[PDB]
């Protein structure tokens, strides 16, 4: 709704739970923890490993994301005159309609490129893959992480 | 001609017969008509996966002697009838009779 | 979708599915002292349920017997007056239809709890029915592995170092 | 081609309603008790019926 | 465990003769409105084997 | 040439069934000129949705 | 075709004296089927010079089932209420 | 709102059926069991509504036949 | 071009559309919309009417609507003719045995 | 009830959920007085 | 010992070849057994002979029979060979079946012998 | 499957807590309630009352599944009497009483009945017990039966 931000719910791997780990093998399990406790609770990381997976996510989805939401945002103004004639001009017009057509068409190029590339980074990368190795991640550490994320999303709305 | 069968109708209602009351709390559970439409939509269910779904395949070895007569080994963990050891032993034997 | 799928009795589409003809035979070799307290409960429960359902069995198949035997007499119907007739191509047809409906696989979740049972009594159970119901396990077998399940007593098992003890029918890799 | 109707289908099609009317006035005109007032004006469907 | 089940495969094919002779008593008594004794001699001759 | 008969005699059938749908309301076939009155029902309700609007305005 | 006795024996002309007379004894002039009631409660009282025929009608036989949907909603909201009444209470 | 469809009762529902023309516009030219069970069918709804009784005589036969 | 005249069009219509609204109710343009839908609708199957293939899926439903067509005899001993004076109640009043004449 | 199940499912437990779940709705009301206001002001 | 089931492979004429030979020759069977099996095979045995002489007695009957003695020479000996094959198989079955019957009696009499049905004991 | 530390025998100011806390519980059941003095008592009285709830819903279910098969199933059922296969009106086909049907439409509004109400009440029955829920008094594992005593209920003092 409009009272709350929920750009976070569907993204950086929020919607991870326990029915995806009880049908998972071990390994995949450990990648899915890893890759949840990572996004949301980078501190139960060391800061070279937050780095790299900072790094491995940025290039692969973060950045790859803004700039997808970018392009596609700049497809909505092939003409950012909109409405315009010589008689009369619409500037506080054309800036709504630019206001609400390119946040949208940013937030669905967002969606999109989370939907196709988020399971193919999680189920497909050496980093994490590597990681999650290093670190090895039990059921109760995620259950931990799922507290924690939780926690916090609230405290972000309380602030 | 149909009397013979009794055995099936003692079958279906002598099951009935022998559940207790409802108020003696042995299990205390009434699961009749909930059964019978659970059953109704589950029969639905197999049926259509029997028309127009995965469907088991029945072809079957139907030349070699003996192949169906398993005996045990640790493919089987050997938690079979305890006088099935003299069958193993036929069933050996014979599998060494046709080589 | 229902509001009671925490019902044992009760499934969806994708739990293990056996008739039950395939549910007696099963039953015909298996003994209690191998089965854990929490096996037998779940066989029990299986049976409540399994003692209604072939009770109604022959409900469930009743009107298409009666409108294949009404089909078979004519395009005339004499009610009270062609009951003899019907009731005998009734008792030759609605055998046939719950043949049809008793040889029908359908899902149980205490179907998918007997067989697929990750502790030992679904192993026992699982090796009872491989050695002493070839046949039936050849086509649970079938199932189970189309339904990604993994265990060692599948004919369909490519980590195996053993042969396979059965004929396994072809299906997509 | 099509079950949609045209201009010239529709032409024809207008005609019918004053035509039952004046056939009705035709076969009944010897009768001093018919009032034809009420046929002056319809609506959609007493043209219909 | 002396149920003392019999298939129900092997009665439904031990069933035919009987039921056989039910349909065929009946197409005679019904076919006895409009049909003759010498051509009824035949569905007489079939219950009768 | 029997099967092709037979394939004909469909064809016909429904060509048959065609022609009537879309041209019941030209003849009075049918039984108290019951689809034409349908057809003239429709352009009723067209010209009424027309009105409609203007009269809005 | 009589509905009523009185009028069926009143004046009847097929009697086998006539019937005879023309001896022709038709199959659809059977007396099991020449007079029948008319299935709804008719008794008598004592009028003002003679008997009245009194007909008890109480309900009508070509009820549809809409009629019955539609007179069954307040029993049903009703049934609703008390049971949502009870949960709560 | 709710009453208009909830509530007034079709139009169908209370009146008496008429007579389906489709069905016998088309017939085969055959005395087959669908076109006797029609003729069958006429005369007994006939004979159920008609204060006629020379047609319903009539009629008696046929259905007979 | 083809969206910035598109989003001006719209913008144009939705002006309209507005002014319509103010001296409006929602029943009434619900009302409207839903007559016009059921009127495109009705253009749509009356478009597809004369196709060959519509009228070939309509053809196999009315074959198989009229491929079970069911005897219903009577099977009592009355048969015909009594269940036809079974019927004859409404209309006994009216007929000439049942008027009232005295003999004397 | 409802907001109850969504953050058991969430890893939690009953009595840790209705704190937060009466934190959740607190933050609601006053967001919608908030609104409420906006819309008589506007 | 034999699987049970509808989805079992029925036995096959190796397997009641072999069980039969069992029965006959091996120990491990009580004398009752073995002497079961021999008087299926000496009471059998008739069956085969009587059904393929008597086929062949008709057979020599029927292609002289008045509408198959006017056949052209093909018809007629297959319409007159018709009766000799049902009752070769007749015969043929027959045996089969009395056989077969009475060694599967013998094969459950062992089974029970050595205790090795489950579900079945004293 | 562990066990836990039997505690010493009461003494009489612990029989007395005892007493007290069963006869306070006895206080509690309704005259209403008639369920005799037993062990099972109390589990009986709580599996009643989880029952008494589940009825409850059933019913309004069945209710509300009598109005929802009103309009949409068994009228339209209805409109499937109005003609034959034939085409010909619905006219009274006797089975052995040839009952006089002057009425306007007797015979095809008792038969469409006839075949409409165990219709309506057999898919009201089916909505029924589709749509209530039986979890509160579903219990795979029959854990429930187990014996509850009336001083373990109430904490005296
Ligand atoms: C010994 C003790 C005796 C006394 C005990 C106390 C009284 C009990 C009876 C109460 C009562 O009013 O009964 C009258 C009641 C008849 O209703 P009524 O008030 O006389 O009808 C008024 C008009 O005649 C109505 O005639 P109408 O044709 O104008 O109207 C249609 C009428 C047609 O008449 C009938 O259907 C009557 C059938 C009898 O049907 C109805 O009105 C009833 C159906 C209405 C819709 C459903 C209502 C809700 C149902 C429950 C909820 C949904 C589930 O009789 C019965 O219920 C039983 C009658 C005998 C049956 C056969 C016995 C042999
Ligand atoms: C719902 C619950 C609340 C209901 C509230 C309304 C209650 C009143 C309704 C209207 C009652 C009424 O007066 O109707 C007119 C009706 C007019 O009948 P009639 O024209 O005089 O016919 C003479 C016999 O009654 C003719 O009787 P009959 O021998 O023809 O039939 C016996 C009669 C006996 O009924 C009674 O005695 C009353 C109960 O009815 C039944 O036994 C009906 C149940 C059995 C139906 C069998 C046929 C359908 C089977 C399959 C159904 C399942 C669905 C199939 C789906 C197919 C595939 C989609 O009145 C009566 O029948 C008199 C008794 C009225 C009820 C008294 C209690
Ligand atoms: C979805 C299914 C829609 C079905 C109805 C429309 C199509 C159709 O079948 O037309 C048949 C038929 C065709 O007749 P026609 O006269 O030849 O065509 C007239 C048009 O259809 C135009 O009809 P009308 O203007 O006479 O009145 C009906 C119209 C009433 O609605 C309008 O007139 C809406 C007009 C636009 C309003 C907004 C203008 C400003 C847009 C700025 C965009 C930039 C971003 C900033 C705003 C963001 C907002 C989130 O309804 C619609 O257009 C339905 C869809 C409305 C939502 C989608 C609007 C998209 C606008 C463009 C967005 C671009 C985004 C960036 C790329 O039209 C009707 O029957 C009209 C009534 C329809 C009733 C629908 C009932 C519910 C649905 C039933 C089926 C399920
Ligand atoms: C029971 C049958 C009793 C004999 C019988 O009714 O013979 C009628 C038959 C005369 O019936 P037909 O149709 O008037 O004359 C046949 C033509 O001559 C034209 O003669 P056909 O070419 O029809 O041959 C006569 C026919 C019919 O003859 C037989 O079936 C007699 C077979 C020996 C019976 C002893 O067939 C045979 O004789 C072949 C019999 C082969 C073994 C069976 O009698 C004989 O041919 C002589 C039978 C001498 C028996 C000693
Ligand atoms: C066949 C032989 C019998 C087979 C069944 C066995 C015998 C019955 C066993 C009990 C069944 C039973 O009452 O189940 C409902 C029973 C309670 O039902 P309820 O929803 O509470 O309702 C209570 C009512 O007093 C009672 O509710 P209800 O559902 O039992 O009764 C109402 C239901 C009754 O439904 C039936 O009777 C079903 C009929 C179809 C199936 C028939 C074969 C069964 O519906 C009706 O009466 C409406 C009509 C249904 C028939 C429709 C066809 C047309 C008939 C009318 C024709 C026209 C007449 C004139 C107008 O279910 C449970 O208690 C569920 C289990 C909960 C406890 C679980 C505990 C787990 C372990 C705990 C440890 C601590
Ligand atoms: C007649 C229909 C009978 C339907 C089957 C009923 C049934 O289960 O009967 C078995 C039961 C018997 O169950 P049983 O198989 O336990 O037999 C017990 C036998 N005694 C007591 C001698 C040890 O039959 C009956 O109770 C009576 C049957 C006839 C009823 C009329
Ligand atoms: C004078 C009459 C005396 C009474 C006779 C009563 C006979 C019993 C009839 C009612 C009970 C029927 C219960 C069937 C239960 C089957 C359970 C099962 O798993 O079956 C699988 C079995 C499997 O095949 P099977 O029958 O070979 O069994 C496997 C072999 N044994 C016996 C060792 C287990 O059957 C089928 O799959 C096919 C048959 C299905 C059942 C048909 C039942 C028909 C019931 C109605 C008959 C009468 C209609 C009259 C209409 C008027």
């Amino acid at each position: 709704f409009l009272f709350y931000n929920q750009q976070h719910k569907t993204r950086n791997g929020y919607f991870i739970n326990h029915d995806n780990l009880m049908l998972a093998s071990l390994e995949e399990r450990k990648k899915l923890i890893f890759y949840f406790i990572a996004n949301q609770v980078p501190e139960k990381l060391d800061p070279v490993d937050r780095v790299k997976f900072n790094e491995e996510l940025s290039d692969n989805l973060s950045t790859k994301a803004r700039l997808i939401g970018s392009l596609t945002g700049l497809i909505g103004l092939v003409g950012f005159p909109y409405i315009s004639t010589r008689i009369y001009s619409r500037p506080v017009l054309n800036i709504g309609l630019s206001l609400l057509i390119c946040p949208f068409l940013y937030y669905v190029g967002n969606q999109l490129t989370y939907s196709v590339w988020e399971p193919k980074f999680i189920a497909n990368n050496n980093t994490v893959c590597e990681l999650s190795k290093k670190y090895n991640f039990t059921v109760f550490d995620f259950a931990q992480a799922k507290k924690e994320a939780h926690l916090k999303a609230l405290r972000t709305e309380l602030v | 001609s149909w009397a013979y069968m009794y055995p099936w109708l003692k079958f279906i209602f002598r099951k009935y017969l022998d559940v207790p009351y409802y108020w003696f709390y042995l299990n205390g559970r009434e699961l009749g008509i909930r059964v019978f439409f659970t059953d109704l939509k589950l029969f639905f269910y197999g049926i259509t996966n029997r028309l127009f779904d995965f469907n088991p395949s029945s072809i079957k070895f139907e030349k070699y002697p003996f192949y169906y007569w398993i005996n045990s080994s640790q493919l089987t963990e050997f938690n079979q009838y305890r006088k099935f050891v003299i069958r193993d032993s036929i069933i050996y034997s014979l599998n060494n009779y046709i080589i | 979708m229902d509001n009671n799928y925490h019902f044992w009795g009760n499934g969806d589409r994708q739990d293990v599915s056996l008739s039950y003809e395939d549910y007696y035979s099963i039953l015909d070799c298996l003994l209690d002292e191998k089965l854990s307290p929490q096996g037998l409960m779940k066989f029990k429960n299986l049976h409540e349920v399994s003692m209604y359902g072939v009770s109604y069995v022959p409900l469930y198949c009743f009107p298409v017997a009666y409108g294949i035997s009404h089909m078979l007499t004519g395009k005339v119907r004499r009610g009270h007056s062609g009951y003899r007739n019907l009731f005998s191509l009734m008792s030759v047809v609605l055998p046939f239809t719950c043949w049809y409906a008793y040889t029908t696989p359908i899902p149980r979740r205490l179907y998918t709890e007997i067989i697929c049972s990750n502790n030992a009594d679904g192993a026992y159970v699982r090796n009872r029915i491989k050695q002493q119901k070839p046949g039936i396990w050849r086509k649970l077998s079938q199932q189970l592995y189309n339904k990604n399940f993994r265990f060692p007593e599948l004919n369909q098992d490519l980590t195996a170092t053993e042969f396979p003890l059965d004929y396994v029918a072809p299906h997509k890799f | 081609n099509s079950g949609n109707a045209l201009h010239s289908e529709y032409g024809y099609l207008e005609l019918l309603s004053n035509e039952s009317v004046q056939l009705y006035k035709d076969y009944y005109e010897s009768d001093a008790e018919e009032d034809f007032k009420v046929f002056e004006n319809l609506s959609s469907k007493e043209k219909l019926v | 465990y002396k149920t003392h089940l019999f298939s129900w495969r092997w009665f439904l094919i031990k069933l035919l003769p009987s039921v056989s002779i039910i349909l065929l008593g009946y197409y005679l008594q019904l076919t006895l409105k409009w049909n003759l004794f010498n051509k009824q001699n035949t569905i007489v001759l079939l219950i009768t084997l | 040439m029997a099967i092709r008969n037979f394939v004909f005699k469909i064809s016909n059938q429904i060509q048959n069934l065609a022609a009537k749908r879309s041209l019941a309301y030209l003849n009075q076939i049918d039984s108290q000129s019951v689809p034409s009155r349908a057809t003239i029902n429709m352009k009723d309700q067209v010209t009424q949705m027309q009105r409609e609007i203007d009269n809005m305005a | 075709m009589f509905r009523w006795l009185f009028l069926y024996w009143y004046n009847s002309t097929d009697t086998p004296s006539a019937i005879a007379k023309v001896n022709l004894w038709s199959y659809i002039n059977l007396r099991l089927f020449k007079a029948r009631l008319s299935s709804s409660i008719a008794y008598y009282i004592l009028g003002l010079n003679n008997l009245e025929l009194k007909k008890l009608k109480i309900f009508y036989k070509n009820t549809y089932f809409d009629y019955i949907y539609l007179k069954s909603i307040p029993c049903l909201f009703l049934i609703i209420f008390f049971t949502n009444l009870y949960l709560f209470l | 709102m709710i009453w208009k469809y909830l509530q007034r009762t079709n139009r169908g529902n209370i009146i008496q059926a008429g007579l389906q023309h489709r069905k016998f516009e088309n017939l085969p030219f055959k005395q087959n069991f669908d076109n006797l069970t029609k003729a069958y069918d006429l005369r007994m709804w006939y004979i159920s509504n008609s204060p006629h009784e020379a047609k319903n005589l009539e009629y008696v036969n046929e259905l007979e036949a | 071009h083809l969206y910035t005249t598109e989003l001006l069009i719209e913008l144009i219509l939705f002006k309209y559309k507005l002014i319509i609204l103010k001296f409006s109710s929602i029943k009434y343009i619900l009302n409207f919309n839903v007559r016009k839908f059921i009127l495109f609708n009705l253009f749509l199957i009356n478009n597809y009417k004369a196709y060959k293939i519509n009228t070939f899926f309509l053809y196999i439903y009315i074959y198989l609507n009229n491929l079970n067509i069911i005897w219903y005899p009577i099977f009592k001993a009355y048969s015909i003719f009594g269940y036809y004076k079974s019927t004859r109640l409404n209309f006994i009043d009216t007929k000439n045995e049942n008027i009232k004449r005295i003999k004397y | 009830g409802s907001c109850l199940l969504i953050f058991i499912q969430l890893v939690f437990s009953g009595i840790v959920v209705l704190l937060l779940d009466d934190m959740l709705n607190k933050g609601y009301g006053l967001g919608s007085g908030i609104s409420l206001f906006i819309a008589t002001n506007i | 010992m034999e699987p049970f089931g509808t989805d079992e492979r029925n036995w096959t004429h190796e397997e009641k070849d072999i069980i039969t030979r069992f029965l006959k020759y091996d120990k491990h069977v009580n004398l009752k057994t073995a002497e079961m099996v021999y008087s299926a095979e000496v009471e059998s045995a008739y069956f085969g002979k009587a059904g393929a002489l008597a086929g062949g007695v008709i057979s020599a009957l029927f292609f002289n029979f008045p509408i198959v003695r006017n056949l052209p020479i093909i018809r007629r000996s297959v319409i007159g060979v018709l009766p000799f094959l049902y009752c070769y198989t007749w015969g043929k079955n027959t045996q089969e079946e009395l056989r077969w019957l009475k060694t599967f009696a013998a094969y459950q009499r062992f089974v029970v012998y050595h205790g090795q049905h489950c579900k079945l004991w004293v | 499957g562990f066990e836990t530390v039997v505690p010493a025998p009461p003494t009489r100011d612990d029989e007395l807590r005892m007493i007290k806390a069963t006869e306070e519980q006895f206080l509690q059941q309704p005259r209403y309630k008639l369920y005799m003095n037993e062990a099972h008592r109390i589990a009986k009285m709580n599996h009643g009352d989880r029952h008494n709830n589940i009825r409850a819903h059933f019913w309004s279910n069945f209710a509300l599944g009598l109005l929802i098969t009103g309009p949409i199933f068994i009228i339209p059922f209805g409109k499937a009497f109005r003609n034959l296969r034939s085409g010909v009106p619905y006219y009274f086909r006797p089975k052995y009483v040839f009952t006089q049907k002057n009425q306007y439409n007797q015979d095809r509004n008792w038969g469409a009945m006839k075949k409409q109400i165990p219709l309506w009440l057999g898919l009201s029955t089916a909505y029924a017990y589709w749509f209530t829920d039986f979890s509160i008094n579903d219990d795979e594992w029959l854990e429930k039966g187990k014996v509850i005593y009336p001083h373990q209920t109430i904490k005296v003092l």
